[PDB]
């Protein structure tokens, strides 16, 4: 990233411990460089953002529909995603594998003038969905149309709020699920869930690689 | 006129490898007969290493090898790559090395070793003259690859411990 | 330039004595970076040392005496009366991490190369003034006050009565690290300070180790206590 | 180039010592080359055995402290004298070692993007940089062999030969170190003030894989 953190934070900004910078990542280059963290800065943030909101609902009510539901509500949500079926579990994955393939795609992307992230392009910009193979009501970001209206202040005010509560939320949802397994280890907290399997293992309930 | 060649590799910093100096006073017609040598052990030597992953392995024919004195292609590749060499009867080593000789005479009559240095006119995948130097120095280093490997397989056969890493 | 000014310093501080560096302290350089950051670190050291011999000083006393606040904070766990060196220890250890934090966030604050832009001061060490902590308007978050002027009592003080008083606090900042380490030496071998032996009682845990005996976890807290 | 072997050592411990070399390596020919070359050897050979040196007493020290990579084939060998640590190492894992290091210095060898060889001129102890050829190199690794990270890249050159300097005087202290501390696993009494450490140890140290021929007859 450039040296523009300093309108993110002052005092830091920039700060950089390891460069990361100029590596050339792939022999891309150093733009390419910038790109990709940009990119992984917030994409990582929108998943935290999400999970660390989607904890706060999931360890009180259970939507009531039938499948996902009845399973006990007193425990972990890390092991309730190991109570899933494995037909719900492929099915999480490959709709977000959808999301990643749909909009890696450099000429869904330049119909609305951007470009691939690190080939010069917005690191942030899921395409407006409306170039399908089939139509859909709802696309993904301002699904219901409403503040595209905005002007570009409250854009780029927008794109720094969620890049700083991206870098929170990071570590609001990894120290919380470090809270899990390893008892006491955010001492802030210490008084929620249980259960010592590993939450960066999907289908280790169903299944072994080997 | 032994810098031109091919087989400058990068390995070396893209210059000619000769440490003996063995190509130093050698004239044309003797520097192209140790290039046709060279290429002539290159593919010798890469088609012994898949003829020698392919019978170490398992895989062999099925059938009998020759039906008056028994030998099945299994019981040639049941004794190992090196000491099923002498499981073949004389008569099919003999016609092998007839159809190999056959061959060589018909190829060193028509292109010669010291005129066609490891040249028989074998079509040829590519023009631009940089892409075949290319692929010209890749034949090469396969070919010298293979050669250090299908040595290695037959140390590793026949005395144990040597080349740690050599699987079955 | 620094050597001047920390010879005017001494003898300001004591003219009798004046220049008094028995160990060479003021020509050698800590991070290869000349005499001028060395005397600056040294006078930046020796100003926080003073400060927190005088804030100990205090807190011992009132420790010793005690003077307990209210209720429902770090008071009720502690023994209604245990000496100074056991109030460190009854305390619980969310509760000294967290004053170790925010001690350690004031010395950032403190040490921030923006924040002392922002004051108009620079580093203390790269031609600044030691000690002179930075203000707080800008950290979002609306400060109530300053953390060196709360009410902003000394907004009209000369720089000649500021310059009195820094040598008033560096030599009460003196007197207070001695006295505070005869309380520490008293506190556990007799006969150290024959004038404060017999006063202060005998401490086991040595002094100089924050995580000695960890205190309990204790709610402490009502009103949606969910974590415990 | 016998006189900026001088200046460098000018600048070794003032000159208090200098072109210190009692049976004179220096101005030598070796094998069929010039003095220069020579120099450049030495030169290049007293950098590699410093930085060797080093790596393995910071490595001797952190696993005679114990600490030890839990993951799974290091959990299995139980000791603490770090040569008998390598003793029970499988053999897979020691040739994979060696072949490693000889991949790393095969790279060293070649010059395909600094014109200089270390004995036709070049910097001693410079291992060339992965990325400045991006094209001549098997498949593409990143994070290059020396600065992974670029954390010098732009420094000043006094700062770059002073580092030169402190690297030469730090490897030779942890040569000294290094065997000090080999010569107490193999000799006891040796080696004052570290009797009290280390363990006693049979095997011939500069020996892998296999053991028992030793210098038992000193
Ligand atoms: C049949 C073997 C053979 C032959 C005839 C050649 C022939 C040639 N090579 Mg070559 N090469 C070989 C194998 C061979 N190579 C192998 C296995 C490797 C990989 C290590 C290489 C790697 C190599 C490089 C990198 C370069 C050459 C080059 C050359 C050419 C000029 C050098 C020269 O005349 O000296 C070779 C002439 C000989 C007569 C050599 C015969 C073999 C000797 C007499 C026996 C050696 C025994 C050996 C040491 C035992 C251990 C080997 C093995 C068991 C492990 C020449 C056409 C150079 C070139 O073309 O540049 C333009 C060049 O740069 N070669
Ligand atoms: C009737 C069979 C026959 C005939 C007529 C030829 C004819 C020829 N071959 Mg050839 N070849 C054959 C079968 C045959 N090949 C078979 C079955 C193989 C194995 C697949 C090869 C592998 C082979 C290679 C790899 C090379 C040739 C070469 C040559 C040419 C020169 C040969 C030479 O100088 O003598 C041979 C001269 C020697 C000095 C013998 C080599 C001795 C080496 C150092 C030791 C090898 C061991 C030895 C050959 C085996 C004997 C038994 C062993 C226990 C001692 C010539 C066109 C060469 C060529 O064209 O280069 C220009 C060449 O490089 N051939
Ligand atoms: C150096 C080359 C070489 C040599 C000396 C041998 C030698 C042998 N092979 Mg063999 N093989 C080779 C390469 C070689 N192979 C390769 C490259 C393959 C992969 C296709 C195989 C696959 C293979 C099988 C599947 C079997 C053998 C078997 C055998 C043994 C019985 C003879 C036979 O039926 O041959 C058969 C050989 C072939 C079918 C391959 C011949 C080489 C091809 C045709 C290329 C020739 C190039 C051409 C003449 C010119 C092109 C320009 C004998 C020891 C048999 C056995 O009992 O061993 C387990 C057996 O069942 N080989
Ligand atoms: C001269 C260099 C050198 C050599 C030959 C060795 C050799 C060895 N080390 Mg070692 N090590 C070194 C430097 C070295 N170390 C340094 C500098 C460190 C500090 C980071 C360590 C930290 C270290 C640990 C923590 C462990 C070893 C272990 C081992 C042994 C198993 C191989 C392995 O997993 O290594 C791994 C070594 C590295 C990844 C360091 C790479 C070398 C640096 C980057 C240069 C083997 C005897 C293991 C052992 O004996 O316990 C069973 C083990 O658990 N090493
Ligand atoms: C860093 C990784 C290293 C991996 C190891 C490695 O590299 O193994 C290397 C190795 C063995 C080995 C090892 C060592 C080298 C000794 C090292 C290890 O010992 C230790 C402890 O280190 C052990 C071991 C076993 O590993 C062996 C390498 C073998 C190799 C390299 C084999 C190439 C075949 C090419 C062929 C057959 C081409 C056919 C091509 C054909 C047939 C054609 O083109 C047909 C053609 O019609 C086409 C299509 C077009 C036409 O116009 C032209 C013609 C008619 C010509
Ligand atoms: C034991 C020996 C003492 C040092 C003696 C010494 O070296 O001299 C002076 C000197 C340097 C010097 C010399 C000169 C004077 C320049 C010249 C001399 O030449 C002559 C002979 O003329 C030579 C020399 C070298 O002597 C350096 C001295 C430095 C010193 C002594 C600096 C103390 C800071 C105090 C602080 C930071 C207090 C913090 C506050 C603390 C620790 C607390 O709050 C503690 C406490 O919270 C706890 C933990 C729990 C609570 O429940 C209780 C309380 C609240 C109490
Ligand atoms: C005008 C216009 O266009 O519309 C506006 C408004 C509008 C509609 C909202 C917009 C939008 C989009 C959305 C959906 C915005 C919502 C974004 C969302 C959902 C953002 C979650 C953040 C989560 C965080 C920061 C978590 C921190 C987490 C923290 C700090 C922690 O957990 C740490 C902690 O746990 C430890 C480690 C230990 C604990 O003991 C203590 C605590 C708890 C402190 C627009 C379009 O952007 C702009
Ligand atoms: C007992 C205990 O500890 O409980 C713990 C368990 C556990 C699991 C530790 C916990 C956790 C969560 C953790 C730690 C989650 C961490 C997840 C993490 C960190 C996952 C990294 C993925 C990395 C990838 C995909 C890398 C790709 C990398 C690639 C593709 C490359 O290298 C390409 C490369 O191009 C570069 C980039 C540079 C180029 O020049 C060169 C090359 C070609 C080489 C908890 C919750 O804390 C609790
Ligand atoms: C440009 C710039 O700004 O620089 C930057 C960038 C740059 C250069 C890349 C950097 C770097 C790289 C690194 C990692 C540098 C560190 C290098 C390293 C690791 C250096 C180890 C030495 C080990 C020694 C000397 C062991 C001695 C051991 C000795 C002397 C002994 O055992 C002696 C002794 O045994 C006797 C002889 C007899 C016994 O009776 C007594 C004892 C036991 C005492 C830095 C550090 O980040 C700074
Ligand atoms: C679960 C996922 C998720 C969360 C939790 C989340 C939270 C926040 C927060 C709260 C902290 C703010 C303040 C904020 C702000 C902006 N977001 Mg998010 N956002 C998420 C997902 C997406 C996606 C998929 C896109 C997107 C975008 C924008 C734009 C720019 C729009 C514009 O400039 O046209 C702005 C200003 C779009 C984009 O950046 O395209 C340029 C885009 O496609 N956002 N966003
Ligand atoms: C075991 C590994 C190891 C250790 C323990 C170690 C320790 C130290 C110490 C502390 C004692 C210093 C102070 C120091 C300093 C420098 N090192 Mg070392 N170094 C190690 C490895 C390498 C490699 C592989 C290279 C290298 C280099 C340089 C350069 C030159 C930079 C430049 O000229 O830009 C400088 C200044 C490069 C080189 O010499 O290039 C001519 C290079 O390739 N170093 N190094």
């Amino acid at each position: 990233l450039p040296e523009l953190s300093k309108k993110l934070n002052p005092v830091l900004g920039y700060w950089d411990p390891l460069n990361l910078a100029e590596l050339n990542f792939w022999g891309a280059g150093d733009d390419a460089t910038v790109g990709f963290l940009r990119h992984a800065e917030i994409k990582h943030g929108r998943v935290a953002m999400a999970a660390f909101v989607g904890y706060c609902v999931q360890s009180n009510v259970h939507f009531p529909w039938a499948p996902f539901n009845s399973i006990p509500t007193n425990i972990a949500p890390a092991e309730q995603w190991a109570q899933l079926p494995e037909a719900a579990k492929w099915q999480i994955i490959l709709f977000v594998g959808f999301l990643e393939v749909y909009s890696e795609h450099s000429f869904i992307l330049e119909k609305y003038g951007q470009k691939h992230y690190m080939k010069g392009g917005k690191p942030g910009f899921f395409p407006d969905f409306d170039t399908m193979v089939h139509p859909v009501p709802l696309n993904l970001w301002d699904p219901l149309k409403a503040y595209k209206g905005a002007s570009a202040e409250r854009k780029a005010d927008g794109l720094l709020k969620e890049v700083n509560n991206g870098r929170l939320a990071m570590i609001g949802i990894m120290g919380f699920c470090a809270e899990a397994r390893v008892p006491g280890a955010v001492p802030a907290l210490s008084n929620i869930a249980h259960y010592a399997g590993d939450p960066m293992a999907p289908f280790a309930a169903n299944f072994h690689l080997p | 006129a032994v810098t031109d060649l091919v087989g400058a590799s990068t390995e070396v910093s893209n210059k000619v490898w000769d440490p003996l100096k063995l190509s130093e006073n050698m004239d044309e017609s003797n520097l192209k007969l140790v290039r046709a040598a060279e290429l002539k052990h290159c593919r010798v030597a890469m088609l012994a290493t898949v003829g020698w992953l392919w019978t170490a392995t398992g895989t062999h024919f099925e059938g009998m090898l020759s039906t008056s004195s028994g030998v099945s292609f299994a019981d040639v590749a049941a004794a190992g790559p090196l000491l099923g060499a002498a499981k073949v009867p004389a008569a099919g080593i003999w016609q092998m090395i007839a159809a190999i000789g056959a061959l060589e005479v018909y190829w060193e009559n028509k292109y010669p070793a010291a005129e066609c240095g490891g040249d028989f006119g074998v079509p040829r995948v590519t023009q631009d003259p940089a892409k075949f130097k290319e692929i010209q120095l890749a034949e090469l280093k396969n070919g010298r690859l293979a050669m250090i490997g299908i040595i290695s397989f037959a140390c590793a056969e026949a005395i144990p411990g040597s080349v740690p890493f050599y699987p079955f | 330039s620094a050597k001047a000014d920390l010879e005017a310093f001494a003898k300001e501080c004591n003219p009798v004595v004046g220049y008094w560096d028995p160990l060479g302290l003021a020509d050698l350089p800590l991070w290869g970076q000349d005499q001028d950051a060395v005397i600056g670190w040294l006078r930046h050291s020796e100003i926080k040392h003073g400060r927190i011999a005088m804030a100990g000083f205090v807190g011992y006393i009132a420790h010793a005496n005690g003077f307990r606040f209210g209720g429902i904070g770090p008071q009720n766990v502690v023994p209604e009366g245990a000496s100074a060196p056991e109030v460190w220890d009854s305390i619980p250890f969310l509760a000294k991490l967290q004053i170790i934090g925010a001690i350690g966030v004031l010395e950032h604050i403190s040490e921030d190369k923006n924040f002392l832009a922002a004051d108009g001061m620079k580093h203390y060490m790269r031609g600044g003034k030691p000690g002179y902590f930075p203000t707080f308007s800008a950290n979002v978050h609306p400060m109530p006050l300053n953390l060196f002027d709360p009410f902003k009592w000394s907004k009209n003080a000369s720089p000649e009565k500021k310059a009195k008083g820094l040598v008033t606090e560096t030599n009460n900042g003196r007197l207070a690290m001695l006295g505070l380490f005869g309380f520490l030496s008293e506190s556990k071998i007799p006969g150290s300070v024959p004038a404060l032996s017999g006063i202060i009682p005998s401490y086991d845990g040595d002094y100089m180790q924050p995580f000695l005996p960890t205190g309990p976890d204790t709610s402490l807290w009502t009103i949606g206590n969910l974590w415990a | 180039e016998s006189l900026s072997d001088l200046k460098t050592l000018a600048t070794g411990l003032n000159p208090v010592v200098g072109y210190w070399d009692p049976l004179k390596l220096g101005e030598a020919e070796f094998w069929d080359n010039t003095n220069e070359e020579t120099i450049g050897w030495l030169r290049h050979a007293e950098i590699k055995h410093g930085r060797v040196a080093m790596a393995g007493f910071v490595g001797f020290i952190v696993q005679a402290n114990g600490i030890k990579f839990p993951w799974a084939p290091f959990n299995a060998i139980t000791s603490t004298s770090p040569p008998e640590q390598w003793d029970q190492l499988p053999d897979a894992a020691k040739w994979q070692i060696i072949l490693g290091v000889g991949f790393l210095e095969w790279w060293s060898e070649i010059r395909v993007d600094g014109t200089p060889h270390y004995m036709k001129g070049g910097k001693p102890g410079y291992v060339p940089d992965f990325d400045a050829t991006p094209d001549q190199l098997p498949h593409w690794v990143g994070l290059n062999l020396y600065d992974p990270l670029k954390w010098s890249k732009g420094a000043s050159a006094e700062k770059k030969q002073k580092g030169l300097l402190t690297e030469l005087n730090n490897g030779r202290l942890a040569m000294l170190g290094i065997m000090g501390f080999v010569s107490e696993a193999k000799v006891p009494g040796s080696v004052p003030l570290l009797k009290g450490l280390v363990a006693p140890y049979t095997g011939e140290v500069m020996a892998p894989f296999a053991t028992d021929i030793d210098w038992s007859s000193w």
